RNA sequence: AAUUGUUGAAAGGGAAGGGCAUUUGAUCAGACA
RNA sequence: AAUACUGCCAGCUGGGACUGAGGACUGCGACGUAAGUCAAGGAUGCUGGCAUAAUGGUUAUAUGCCGCCCGUCUUGAAACACGGACCAAGGAGUCUAACGUCUAUGCGAGUGUUUGGGUGUAAAACCCAUACGCGUAAUGAAAGUGAACGUAGGUUGGGGCC
RNA sequence: AAUAUGUAAGAAGUCCUUGUUACUUAAUUGAACGUGGACAUUUGAAUGAAGAGCUUUUAGUGGGCCAUUUUUGGUAAGCAGAACUGGCGAUGCGGGAUGAACCGAACGUAGAGUUAAGGUGCCGGAAUACACGCUCAUCAGACACCACAAAAGGUGUUAGUU
RNA sequence: CCCUGAAAAUGGAUGGCGCUCAAGCGUGUUACCUAUACUCUACCGUCAGGGUUGAUAUGAUGCCCUGACGAGUAGGCAGGC
RNA sequence: GAGAACAGAAAUCUCCAGUAGAACAAAAGGGUAAAAGCCCCCUUGAUUUUGAUUUUCAGUGUGAAUACAAACCAUGAAAGU
RNA sequence: CAGUCAAGCGUUCAUAGCGACAUUGCUUUUUGAUUCUUCGAUGUCGGCUCUUCCUAUCAUACCGAAGCAGAAUUCGGUAAG
RNA sequence: GGUUGCGGCCAUAUCUACCAGAAAGCACCGUUUCCCGUCCGAUCAACUGUAGUUAAGCUGGUAAGAGCCUGACCGAGUAGUGUAGUGGGUGACCAUACGCGAAACUCAGGUGCUGCAAUCU
């Protein structure tokens, strides 16, 4: 037998397929598994796992985010894709032309960006036209704005967030948590 | 009713599971704890040559 | 009950060193710390303030904070399964400047010598350390050096 | 010859795999060194008649 | 410990800058292969010199071929071995054919008659007795006196076959 | 002659009962089963891990 | 079903039953073409 | 001179055993002046026997070797520890309220039709106004105050893209 | 001392130039953070790398026992308590007749071969093999852990010493 | 090495029979026996690395090449009946 | 140790030697000689505000402690403390 | 319960019979120490009865020794018929 | 080279007995009006640098000196120790295998090095 120096029968640990069981998002699958296959080119590898990613992986690129990264510094005509929803911003009151590649956009979001004289394109007419996904601007949404990150990690001086259910005075604002009630944190 | 007192048996064993991280580096650590009075200058000297670099792209 | 306090066990540990008692010598305080120094720690007998713990005894880390009589050294603590920060406030007759970076530096600087003089001459340089490699073929002599036949000798007991 | 690639040329060879020796091992018991009539530890010019019966 | 081979070995204390050509010592080690000879050759320079295998090397190690191997020798031996109870010398005379076969049967007698295994017994000198009459021990002297002859009586025969149909003699 | 400078070393030993610290160099001469067997070359910092394990 | 009578075959020198394997007895599939 | 011993040959050669995975071609070679040939990326050629209980499967028995009663609690059970004579049939992590991580789905700065009304082929489906709930503000015991110096900053790693 | 143990072996590196401040100097002095510039993989030891990093949530467990070495109390204990490692527990296989922990070796289903620990008179697969000695017991002796023997004696015999 | 020192309770244990120039003790030399280990092959399953939507037939969680690994209580998960 | 009326083994005075063989509330172990010991002088920093840090650690708490920051003071010629 | 050395006891004389100081053992009908087995249970003193075994033999058989004249005793061997 | 003020390392500088020390420097040394402190102008303070001295301080040399320092195949590859065995032994303990390796001991050699500044036949 063998001293065996790793875990034997590892599973890699990265999704393989996306878990969901959306027919549409597996077509978009065996587009992007044949284009990452055959073209060399970087971004059909990346685009193809985030299509396996789930909903908290998938956080929500916004309307307002997206007309940032167009202010990058040569960056204004390239074709945004977030590969998931998109969502509307009444913050932002300006929002410029491009075209955005995306699983999802809201109604919202569409509006905005077509009232601003743009393009709404799904993923698979990105594939079309940008085959090696050139002049792309991938886009990320924010992954810890996530509520329950507040939660991870807590403990003693971590500053992290109770699990708590009601909330106010009377509610874990005592003992523990001040110098004049026991101790802090 | 006496049962065993302590031990440590078995102990590297479980720390070199997971196996004894190492320490963990990175470039621009915390100033915790430093001088509060080289703080507060460094604080007013960093904002100065930020501005130094500003007024250098104008 | 059993005892456990801040300098227990430490009776040699913090003990002086023989005939080497008394204040200590000046340059103790004329060395000087800045950030990122390597330094040794060995808590001193004689001054009880801003003295180790027995545990750092021996122990090298890199000082973080300099201060009117103390230096502030980060230590890393290896607790559990993994290591700590620890953050250490000594006073500067604790510390130490340690020679460990010393051999690097002293390579480093010859190894930017033995690269500009080489390359200003025609490359081929060669600056990595290898291990001692095993010894080459040789001819020992045998003119003026006859083998001395040696034997096992009995036993005696003299006593 | 130990050249000047001895590491890469040494490791892309991968661990060798030999039988239990044919002849047997002319050891009684195994696991004192060679010197004292056991098979372990450097035996020098004579590794090779053990590795000749192992391949 | 096997069968035995005599083996010249020397070595010397590992030169330095200021004492280059240090000074060479032989022994004569009586081993098995040529791994155990440089062995034993440090096991005994270490106790007789500040060295060890650590800090020197071998300068040659050469077999030693019997001088007259079809010529019978009486054979004087010197050893020091530990009992268990404490450590003692010893002489032993050995009638044999080649300095090695002699060896041989020394630890053999050692072994049987003292029960001292090779780790604890020390080969001080083994000498070729010249002129008779200086072969001090008898069960060797026997073998000495003239037209010796001797039978060899009830001898015994190694059947081949598990019956046998005579009934055997040990005539001879 | 020159010291001999390349080895080839071969697992005589099984896989069990073997201390922590030997057990682990016989993983970095990848000799990690019984009877398998790699050069090594010849030099202090290996010469070192040679002796370490010669028990086996 | 436990348990029982009959009938049939078979084994049984201080339990019975099981594993690997084969002899022998009984019984059976498939496969030739 | 020989021999022994130790070592090497990409020197010849006999007997014996187990395997025969693969299924067009494709590779690296080898022999040939050449045509072709080959043992070169896994067995083919020739000859015979039965076409059946011959081979094989099941089963009873016998023979070689091996085989302690299971369940449990225990450092440790075949235990001189407990339950268990045998059979059948029942026989043990549920449902609910309120929650954590995770995942799927919908919609998204909002979201939730189902208290209710409308309506129906009537406990279904279909529809819906007003509120409400959670979220979109925080922080202080409270009175209270309440989120852009700046391309929503500077630095250092960052996939991707240019 | 041995064994054990802290740090270091570069790009987060090194060298020149000279910017910021409210700290700090007698002092543009220094400290700290910087802009501009010079040198690439022999870029600074060895061996390995079925990669490395990271987060969230949850089971069981929280009676332990043994072996070598170190080691405390006890005359001791198959006793009670610590240290390091290896084990048993939770693990079958081969050896130790027998056996939780010893030796060997760790298990998918098989075939051929070679072995380990241990063995080869017969039981029992395997030399009533070879070679030197020793031993004769009117309670011989016979293989680690292991299933116990001591002081003291012998003109049994053996080989040695002065 | 052997003997004496050497006394317990059912009858009994170098495992048994038995063995005495041993089948005993020390030591040496070879040959030989056989584990679920080692080497080679086959098959199963696991993990991994690659290849393959081009229609006009049948599976794209599919097909094809390749390598390595396989002990297990409490316990987790998976895929199935 | 060698010296001085009563004065004795021990009263008080002097000189020499003296690495600490003393003392520092307390158990013990460290530590300390122009001191950390003894005699003196001036004192309240045994103070105010709130963080970091070490040991114990879960890297909670409590206890004790370290080094800064910001006050107001003590001492001293001063550096300082 | 049994030894070894033998200073001594024994008129004399170490060992007929004993034996200090020391030291080596054995036994498991003492008593301790331990808590491995049994707390969904091994009926718990003594006697009665009756069997069997051990020997560290009290008697009986045959012996060696004696500080055995005889008689009595004593130490010892083979001995549990 | 000397000396002095300030030093660094802190006995190769220390301890004991002698001896030598030119020049300048240090010293001892003279006084008590004044600041200042003492039971005591001894120490502490002031004034003189005049009135005296190398006695001592101080510097250096001596010594089969004590101490301290350095070294060596001096002891010693010893003691201890990491690792190995189904090694030996009733045990107590002990050989051997691959490594690491003291302390004492004994012999030799040594007896302050040196920085800043002023000064000196
Ligand atoms: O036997 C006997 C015990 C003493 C108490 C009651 N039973
Ligand atoms: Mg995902
Ligand atoms: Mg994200
Ligand atoms: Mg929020
Ligand atoms: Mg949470
Ligand atoms: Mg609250
Ligand atoms: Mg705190
Ligand atoms: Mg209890
Ligand atoms: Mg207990
Ligand atoms: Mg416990
Ligand atoms: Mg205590
Ligand atoms: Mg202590
Ligand atoms: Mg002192
Ligand atoms: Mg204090
Ligand atoms: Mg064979
Ligand atoms: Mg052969
Ligand atoms: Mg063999
Ligand atoms: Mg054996
Ligand atoms: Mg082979
Ligand atoms: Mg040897
Ligand atoms: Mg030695
Ligand atoms: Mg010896
Ligand atoms: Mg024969
Ligand atoms: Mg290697
Ligand atoms: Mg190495
Ligand atoms: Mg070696
Ligand atoms: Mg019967
Ligand atoms: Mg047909
Ligand atoms: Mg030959
Ligand atoms: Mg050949
Ligand atoms: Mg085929
Ligand atoms: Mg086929
Ligand atoms: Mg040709
Ligand atoms: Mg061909
Ligand atoms: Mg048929
Ligand atoms: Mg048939
Ligand atoms: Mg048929
Ligand atoms: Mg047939
Ligand atoms: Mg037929
Ligand atoms: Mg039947
Ligand atoms: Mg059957
Ligand atoms: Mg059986
Ligand atoms: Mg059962
Ligand atoms: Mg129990
Ligand atoms: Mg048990
Ligand atoms: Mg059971
Ligand atoms: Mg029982
Ligand atoms: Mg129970
Ligand atoms: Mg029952
Ligand atoms: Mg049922
Ligand atoms: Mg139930
Ligand atoms: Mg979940
Ligand atoms: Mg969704
Ligand atoms: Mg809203
Ligand atoms: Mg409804
Ligand atoms: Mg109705
Ligand atoms: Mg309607
Ligand atoms: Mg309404
Ligand atoms: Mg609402
Ligand atoms: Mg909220
Ligand atoms: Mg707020
Ligand atoms: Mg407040
Ligand atoms: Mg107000
Ligand atoms: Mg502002
Ligand atoms: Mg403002
Ligand atoms: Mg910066
Ligand atoms: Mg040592
Ligand atoms: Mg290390
Ligand atoms: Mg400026
Ligand atoms: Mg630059
Ligand atoms: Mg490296
Ligand atoms: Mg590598
Ligand atoms: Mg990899
Ligand atoms: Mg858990
Ligand atoms: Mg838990
Ligand atoms: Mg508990
Ligand atoms: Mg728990
Ligand atoms: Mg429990
Ligand atoms: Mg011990
Ligand atoms: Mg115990
Ligand atoms: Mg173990
Ligand atoms: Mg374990
Ligand atoms: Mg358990
Ligand atoms: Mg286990
Ligand atoms: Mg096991
Ligand atoms: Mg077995
Ligand atoms: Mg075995
Ligand atoms: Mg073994
Ligand atoms: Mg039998
Ligand atoms: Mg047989
Ligand atoms: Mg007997
Ligand atoms: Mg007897
Ligand atoms: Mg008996
Ligand atoms: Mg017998
Ligand atoms: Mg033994
Ligand atoms: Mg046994
Ligand atoms: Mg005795
Ligand atoms: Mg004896
Ligand atoms: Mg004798
Ligand atoms: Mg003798
Ligand atoms: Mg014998
Ligand atoms: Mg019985
Ligand atoms: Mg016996
Ligand atoms: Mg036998
Ligand atoms: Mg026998
Ligand atoms: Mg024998
Ligand atoms: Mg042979
Ligand atoms: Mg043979
Ligand atoms: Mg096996
Ligand atoms: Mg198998
Ligand atoms: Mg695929
Ligand atoms: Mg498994
Ligand atoms: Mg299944
Ligand atoms: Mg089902
Ligand atoms: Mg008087
Ligand atoms: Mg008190
Ligand atoms: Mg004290
Ligand atoms: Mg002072
Ligand atoms: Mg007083
Ligand atoms: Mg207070
Ligand atoms: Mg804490
Ligand atoms: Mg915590
Ligand atoms: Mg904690
Ligand atoms: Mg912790
Ligand atoms: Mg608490
Ligand atoms: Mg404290
Ligand atoms: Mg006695
Ligand atoms: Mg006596
Ligand atoms: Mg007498
Ligand atoms: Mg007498
Ligand atoms: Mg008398
Ligand atoms: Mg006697
Ligand atoms: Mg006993
Ligand atoms: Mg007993
Ligand atoms: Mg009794
Ligand atoms: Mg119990
Ligand atoms: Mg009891
Ligand atoms: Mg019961
Ligand atoms: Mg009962
Ligand atoms: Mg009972
Ligand atoms: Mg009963
Ligand atoms: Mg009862
Ligand atoms: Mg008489
Ligand atoms: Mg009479
Ligand atoms: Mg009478
Ligand atoms: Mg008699
Ligand atoms: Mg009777
Ligand atoms: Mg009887
Ligand atoms: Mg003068
Ligand atoms: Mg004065
Ligand atoms: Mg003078
Ligand atoms: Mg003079
Ligand atoms: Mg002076
Ligand atoms: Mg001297
Ligand atoms: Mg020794
Ligand atoms: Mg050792
Ligand atoms: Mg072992
Ligand atoms: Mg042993
Ligand atoms: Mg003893
Ligand atoms: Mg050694
Ligand atoms: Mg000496």
């Amino acid at each position: 037998g063998i001293d065996h120096t790793s875990k034997q029968h590892k599973r890699s640990g990265h999704r393989t397929a996306p878990k969901s069981d959306n027919v549409y998002l597996k077509l978009l699958v065996k587009l992007y598994t044949f284009l990452a296959r055959r073209t060399d080119a970087p971004f059909n590898k990346v685009v193809l796992k985030a299509l396996f990613l789930s909903k908290i992986n998938r956080p929500p690129v916004s309307v307002s985010r997206i007309a940032r990264a167009l202010k990058q510094e040569g960056a204004a005509n390239k074709t945004v894709v977030v590969v998931g929803t998109v969502t509307d911003d009444a913050r932002i009151f300006e929002f410029p032309k491009t075209t955005v590649a995306a699983l999802r956009f809201t109604a919202g979001a569409r509006a905005k960006i077509v009232k601003a004289g743009g393009e709404c394109i799904t993923l698979d007419q990105l594939a079309v036209r940008a085959p090696k996904g050139q002049n792309t601007l991938i886009l990320r949404g924010p992954r810890n704005s996530r509520e329950a990150v507040r939660h991870f990690g807590m403990g003693p001086h971590k500053g992290k967030a109770p699990r708590i259910l009601s909330t106010g005075r009377k509610f874990e604002r005592a003992r523990g948590r001040r110098r004049s009630k026991g101790f802090k944190v | 009713a006496k049962s065993k007192n302590h031990t440590a048996h078995n102990q590297t064993r479980k720390a070199h599971r997971n196996g004894i991280k190492k320490p963990k580096t990175y470039k621009y650590p915390s100033l915790k704890g430093v001088d509060p009075k080289f703080r507060r200058n460094h604080k007013h000297a960093l904002h100065g040559t930020a501005k130094a670099l500003a007024a250098a792209k104008k | 009950g059993k005892s456990h306090g801040y300098r227990s066990r430490t009776r040699y540990m913090f003990q002086r060193d023989f005939r080497k008692h008394g204040a200590v010598h000046l340059s103790t305080y004329l060395k000087v710390y800045k950030v990122g120094d390597i330094v040794d720690i060995k808590a001193n007998g004689s001054i009880q303030k801003g003295m180790p713990h027995k545990f750092y005894q021996g122990k090298t880390g890199v000082v973080y904070n300099v201060t009117k009589s103390s230096v502030g050294v980060i230590i890393n603590k290896m607790v559990g399964n993994r290591y700590l920060e620890k953050r250490l406030n000594l006073r500067v007759e604790h510390i130490k400047h340690s020679k460990c970076r010393q051999e690097f530096l002293e390579r480093v600087k010859a190894n930017a010598a033995k690269r500009a003089e080489a390359k200003a001459q025609g490359v081929a340089v060669q600056l990595k350390r290898q291990p001692a490699q095993p010894r080459e073929s040789r001819i020992v002599s045998t003119e003026g050096n006859v083998p001395q036949t040696l034997a096992p000798v009995p036993y005696e007991t003299f006593i | 010859t130990v050249g000047p690639h001895f590491k890469q040329a040494n490791n892309f060879l991968w661990p060798f795999k030999l039988s239990n020796p044919s002849g047997g091992w002319g050891v009684p018991r195994k696991f004192k060194h060679f010197i004292q009539g056991g098979s372990f530890g450097n035996r020098e010019e004579f590794i090779n008649k053990l590795v000749k019966s192992m391949n | 410990m096997a069968h035995f081979k005599e083996y010249q070995v020397i070595g010397r204390r590992l030169p330095t800058e200021s004492v280059p050509e240090p000074k060479l010592f032989r022994m004569r080690i009586f081993a098995s292969n040529e791994v155990i000879a440089k062995s034993r050759y440090w096991y005994f320079l270490q106790k007789l010199h500040k060295v060890k295998k650590a800090s020197g090397e071998i300068v040659s190690i050469n077999q030693i071929n019997e001088a007259h191997p079809t010529k019978v020798k009486n054979f004087g031996v010197w050893v020091r071995y530990d009992s268990r109870s404490g450590t003692h010398n010893m002489y032993k005379e050995i009638r044999d054919v080649s300095r090695v076969a002699a060896v041989e049967t020394l630890y053999q007698d050692m072994a049987a008659r003292h029960r001292a295994r090779f780790r604890s017994i020390h080969i001080l000198k083994v000498a070729e007795i010249e002129k008779t009459a200086d072969v001090k021990r008898q069960y060797v002297k026997q073998f000495l006196t003239k037209d010796l002859k001797f039978p060899l009586p009830h001898r015994v025969q190694k059947s081949t076959k598990t019956f046998s149909y005579k009934r055997p003699s040990t005539f001879y | 002659e020159a010291q001999h400078k390349l080895v080839f070393v071969v697992r005589i030993k099984g896989i069990n009962k073997i201390p922590p610290k030997p057990r682990k160099v016989l993983q970095l001469l990848r000799l990690t089963r019984i009877n398998s067997g790699t050069f090594v070359k010849v030099t202090k910092a290996t010469l070192e891990l040679l002796k370490l394990i010669e028990p086996y």
